[PDB]
């Protein structure tokens, strides 16, 4: 009687914690469901993200030898048309003043025979 | 007037035989200096000579002519008395034209009384000594021990052109000609002797030196990148001034202070060019820029001492210019050839031979060209006397109008011996 | 009817035993993930962040193929101007030589003569 009364509200008070325990694993269930599906999208999204980084390895490299590839050929033509020219002066410096030479002994061969024709 | 006919006539043959390809603008200047030359030979158009005495006269004591009249020992003294046994290493630097000064003197006052068939006697003795003791020298008093002996040696012709200027304006029959040709026979027997002595004492001098120095491996080598070269270049400039030194030290002419420094890179020149197509060894566009680099360096010390410099070292700088730009046109290449004008054909077909790419069998050397080379090569070889030739050999001009008189320090640095300085006092 | 109605309250505290437990064992399994998902999440910025910088270090090398194979074009130019330079010099010569020639000519004429 008075006894199954703080029997029933002590059994109606489980029944209550039941439903809010169930209440509450049926969530911490939507998140385990729900961060394997973000889990798996950033498993693969890290992939992604790891081949698309061997390609920029990859033109790395290959950007790396044109780079250095060129730069030789820089020096390798600096060099020649440096050379080149360096000699084109040399040339002239050299005829130049070679012909001025020559020129120059003409004219004294003639003065010294344009003098014992008059003498 | 006659022989105004003569020349008219060998001449009428140079001119047909003058006026077989499109020769190009080295071998026309050739052609060209050659015309000019004989042209020249042309216009300047010898049986017996003999040696003769003269009479005595003038500040002539009768002791003075008598000490010269008896050769025999004035020069004894000179040659073996002092003059070989001076040690070089050791001259109080007082006199330091000592040799010179005496050497004049002598042959000075031996002309004065006209003896001349004393004295032509006296200098060929002492010639032949002086250059003795060069043909002696230690692998080590060679270094100052050549020079002494040349700054005393490159005044005699000079003091001999200038006894001359004496003898001169007067116009006698028998103390002028018979003089002023002795004197003028002088200035060369003598230069000759100077010029040989030097010649051969320069080269074997730069020999013992470059290894000393050893200068391949600081200018024409492909180990020593390193600014190491740069400490064994401070060993050469160490050794270039003390050579500077010396000269000094010696009281050495001074446009003859200055042939040396030319001769010295001409040597270092051909070495450096020769050993370039012997040890080297592969050659390549890079290898060139080291070589022309370091070469800098070299020119380096020189650029403040004397002037043109780099016209000395223009066969292997000039050399060097070619394998800084690989070619591959057998055009451009033609077109280009009349750039080397210091190397014949025949080296470059050297110098161009051993060339080889370290690029990897990409920068390989046409076949085109080296053709137009072995031709151009052959061409001239019957044209003219019998192959040209590649390895460089070292030669210097002649000293004549670098040596010089000046009575002047001279005597303010020469003292005396025996014989000799008594032989001073009876002369005037 | 107080042994029954105590047996349902025996049933429904055991079961909650058991149903607060896997509910336990639940939330103990979330915080991992919430872990991998933290520690691969992290792993995203890492590499988001070498590629920032072989991002740079293209932009780089790119910014030379440029300057570079341009420099290098520029010089041909230049080479070839000095080339076809030099045919005008050749003659400067070619013809100062002939000049000197005459120079000559008319000097030999003199003499024979």
């Amino acid at each position: 009687e008075h006894m199954e009364s703080k029997l029933l509200e002590n059994l109606n008070l489980l029944k209550n914690e039941n439903e809010n325990l169930n209440s509450i694993f049926e969530r911490k269930n939507k998140k385990l469901k729900e961060l394997e599906k973000d889990y798996s999208e950033l498993s693969n999204r890290y992939n992604e993200q790891k081949e698309k980084m061997d390609q920029l390895s990859k033109l790395a490299k290959n950007s790396s030898a044109i780079e250095q590839s060129c730069s030789e050929k820089l020096q390798n033509m600096e060099v020649n048309y440096n050379s080149l020219l360096e000699s084109q002066n040399l040339y002239r410096d050299h005829y130049s003043d070679e012909i001025s030479k020559l020129n120059e002994k003409i004219g004294l061969l003639e003065l010294e025979l344009s003098n014992q024709n008059l003498n | 007037e006659r022989a105004a006919a003569q020349s008219s006539l060998i001449q009428s043959h140079m001119q047909s035989l003058a006026a077989n390809k499109p020769s190009r603008l080295s071998d026309e200047v050739k052609s060209m200096k050659q015309e000019l030359a004989f042209i020249e030979n042309v216009i300047a158009q010898a049986n017996k000579p003999k040696l003769v005495n003269v009479i005595r006269r003038e500040s002539g004591n009768p002791d003075l002519l008598e000490l010269l009249m008896d050769l025999n020992s004035y020069t004894l003294e000179v040659t073996e008395g002092y003059l070989k046994k001076v040690n070089v290493t050791e001259v109080n630097g007082d006199n330091v034209l000592g040799p010179i000064h005496v050497i004049t003197t002598v042959v000075s006052s031996l002309v004065r009384n006209g003896l001349l068939i004393q004295s032509s006697k006296f200098i060929s003795k002492v010639l032949l000594t002086v250059e003795s003791i060069v043909m002696s020298l230690p692998k080590d008093e060679t270094m100052l021990g050549g020079i002494f002996w040349l700054s005393n040696l490159s005044r005699l012709p000079a003091f001999a052109a200038n006894q001359k200027t004496l003898y001169e304006a007067n116009g006698g029959d028998e103390k002028d000609k018979l003089t002023l040709i002795y004197l003028n026979d002088l200035e060369n027997e003598t230069l000759k002797v100077f010029d040989k002595i030097y010649s051969t004492w320069l080269v074997k001098f730069m020999k013992h030196a470059s290894a000393h120095i050893e200068i391949f491996d600081m200018v024409l080598n492909e180990k020593l990148f390193k600014n190491s070269g740069d400490e064994k270049f401070a060993k050469l400039f160490t050794f270039l001034n003390e050579f500077d030194a010396v000269l000094s030290k010696f009281q050495v002419v001074d446009s003859m202070h200055t042939k040396i420094f030319n001769d010295t890179l001409k040597y270092l020149n051909v070495m450096l060019f020769n050993d370039l197509i012997t040890k080297s060894p592969a050659l390549n566009w890079k290898y060139g820029y080291e070589v022309d680099r370091n070469i800098e360096r070299l020119v380096s010390w020189f650029e403040p001492r004397i002037e043109d410099v780099r016209p000395n070292l223009i066969q292997i700088i000039q050399a060097v210019k070619i394998l800084q730009l690989k070619i591959s046109n057998l055009n451009e290449f033609k077109l280009l050839f009349d750039f080397w004008y210091a190397l014949n054909p025949a080296q470059i077909q050297a110098i161009l031979l051993k060339y080889k790419p370290a690029n990897k069998g990409e920068a390989g050397v046409p076949n085109e060209i080296l053709n137009y080379l072995a031709n151009v090569i052959k061409r001239e070889n019957l044209s003219l006397p019998g192959k040209m030739e590649i390895m460089l050999s070292a030669q210097f001009d002649s000293a004549k109008n670098h040596l010089r008189y000046d009575t002047s320090a001279i005597t303010q640095n020469s003292n005396t011996e025996g014989l000799a300085t008594v032989s001073k006092i009876i002369k005037l």
